[PDB]
This record gives C-alpha cells, structure tokens and sequence, in this order.
C-alpha cells in the first residue's frame, strides 16, 4: 500500500513512515477491531492507522 | 477519504458524542451548520466508535 | 501521602483545573465542600502541574 | 495472484510459498492460512 | 542518597520503558534524574529496569 | 518480467552501481556487451534503487 | 555464577530474535554451551529473551 | 585487550586472506598494520567465526 500522509508512531511498536512510502501489509482485523494494520517499511515492522494508506 | 487530527482535549458532553485526546485521528463522516462534525475515531485498542464533536478541537490533514 | 487514580475522562472547564485521562495518578492536596479537590498530577513527561477537579472522576488507593 | 517461481522466506514474518500458488493480496498476503510478506517481483 | 525503596501500592506500567511491579516490592533506585521534572524515578526489580511514579513508594526501613 | 538472484557478494565500485548481498532479488532492465547489467533491486526496507552490476555475480530464475 | 553477565558495550539487535540491550546491563544466560559455533549466546533481559554476540559481555562468577 | 569494532560500510573481499563485510556486523580485532589494514574475527550469526584482513576505514570502534 502507498501512504497518503506521513505518520509518526506514538508507541515503540508503531510504524513511523514518510509520505508516499510503499508499505507491505502484514495483517488486519485485530483481536479488538481497532482499525490499525501491521506492515514492514525500511526494515522496521510495526502498526499504523489503516486510514492513512492507499 | 477526509481525515482530521485532534488538536486539543475534548470530554464528551453527551451520549451522541466522541471523547477526544490530543494526537488521535478521526475519519470525518458528516459536517453540520453548528461547527459540529460527526466522525469515526481511529484509536489504538478500542473498537472504532462513531460520534459528534466540536470541529474547533481538530485540525484537518491534506494529501 | 494521599493518592487517587483517575477513573474517568475529564477535560478542564477552566484555567484553575487539571485535565485528566483514565489511569493517571494524582497526589491529593486539598478537598472542598463542592465535591471538588485540588491535586498534583503525576503524568509521564509533562512537569507536575497542580489544579482542581471534580472528585467523582477519581478513585482513591489505600495502603 | 499466481506465484511464478517458488520462494522461501528469510525472516519470521516473510511468506514462504510454492510455485503456481494462488495468494490473496492483503507485499501483502495470505497463503495456506499463514500471512506474510514477499517480493512482489515473484 | 538512598539505595532501596518498598512499594506501597502495586503499579502497572503504560509504556515499554516503564517498570511494572507488585505491592510491597523492594526496588533499587538508579536515577532521580529529573527528566522534565515529571516526578518519576528509575529502578530495577526482578531483573527488569524501568521508570515508575515516585509517589508510589517509600524509603525503606522499619 | 526477467528476474535474477544474487549468487555472490558485490560491493559497488561507482555511483552508477548497485551493491549486492547474496540472496537478494534483482529485476533486470538492461543488459550490455561488457558482462554488465542494469537492474532494480528488491531488498526489504530500503526504497527500490536502480543501478549497474557485473552479471557474473547473479543467477537468473526461469518460469 | 554460570548464570549472569554484565554488558560492556551497548548492542542493538538486527533480527526479530536478537536481544537488544543497554551498556552495563545484567543479563541472565540461557544457552552458552553451543549454537552452531557462531559466537552468539542466548539470554533474558528486561523480560525479553533473545540472542546476542558473546563478545559484548563480560563474565562474572559467584 | 578485548578490542571490538563495528562495520560502518559495505566491503567485498578483494582476496583469499580477507573478510567480506556487511554494515552492522561486529569484528573482534586481532592485529593492526601500517597500511590502514586490520586483521579481525568476524562475529556474524550462523556462519562459523572466520578470521581475516580488511581496510580499517570501513569500520568504527566501540569504547567501554
């Protein structure tokens, strides 16, 4: 997926990325239904709000 | 896909409204005459809840 | 050393008041007739700020 | 889509798959009830 | 200064770098380095190091 | 869609060239008389960079 | 004894299953017998378990 | 005594006497020469610890 706006992660396990970035999706639909997805970018893996992508 | 970010803290004054903490991201759904928007709150862990809030407690983000 | 924990979210209605998020710890300083206490907020990163809040938004902790 | 050559993942979170495999894009993807990442060139 | 403190109430850390501990726990102090003067301190317990609110402990004695 | 895999380690001798580690996958773009190919490197995390390399440091893969 | 070690320099792990730690850290050993002779060892620190280059820590008995 | 450097830039070996290095890897230092050329033992995961020469300006040292 391509990142529409740049994001900066709050926690340790959140995925910081710049705008336009191509990210490889890793999962969806958490245990709690929270809207966050998981993916890899620049050799760092984490979670991000799914509303910021494609 | 219209998306705002919470700029200032807002505790909900009713059952129809979101409670917001600075930093959080909101997907916008409806906008009203009052200065009052409906949105879906993307916050980590809690299920995505959908409610009303004063628009002057958020900032939009543009592509 | 009297110490309460925030049980529900409270955004500050004035300049004299703390603004609280669930989980946070408050050291209590004064209590008033209203249902209104003064406290010092122990929250991570920010300098310890000292202000008023409705007491029914916190729970005490006993040794 | 359909895998042209078979791949074996290096990391824990990479998606191993055989040749010809149909993969559901979520890169992004599930195969045989394991989700992972894979070079999109394959 | 002072090497150890006993935990009056149990605490659960919010971040990754906060120190979770049970009640009564003996904790070894490491830093009172005012970060932004936020009233946390740093210490070791059960072989995990972290920070915790200084209001939850007392200097050890009897 | 022509695709080679790095067979041996190659550090880049210039600003026009890729620098390769065994295992990595290259999409081929141009091939020259020298023994020298241009390719796009598919490596995890880094943005896809596009450069030249000695062809006898890779093996092709056939469908 | 044959159990803990003190980290001389700080290390940051490359893989998922490598153990990141700060300088001076006390680490519990879990395997130091053999892991394919590649000068790595395994241990716990701060409630995360992983592997690390055995070069980076010093021994400490008793 | 325990002298230890970290690879700062990628170096492919130009001979049979030399290590071939990837950024991040850790090297235990054994000898240093006039050239700018050190011998070291490479601590890399998986492979057996191999011992060879490399240009010193492709590594950074680490101090206790």
């Amino acid at each position: 997926v391509k990142a529409l706006y740049d994001y900066e992660g709050q926690t340790d396990d959140e995925l910081s990325f710049p705008e336009g970035a191509i990210i490889r999706i890793l999962n969806k639909e958490n245990q709690d239904d929270d809207g966050f997805w998981e993916g890899e970018f620049n050799g760092r893996i984490g979670v991000f709000p799914s509303v910021l992508v494609e | 896909p219209e998306i705002a970010q919470v700029i200032a803290s807002y505790t909900a004054t009713g059952p129809e409204q979101l409670t917001l903490a600075p930093g959080q991201l909101i997907l916008i759904r409806k906008k009203n005459p009052g200065g009052w928007w409906e949105g879906e709150l993307q916050a980590r862990g809690k299920k995505r809840q959908i409610g009303w809030f004063p628009a002057n407690y958020v900032k939009l983000l543009s592509p």
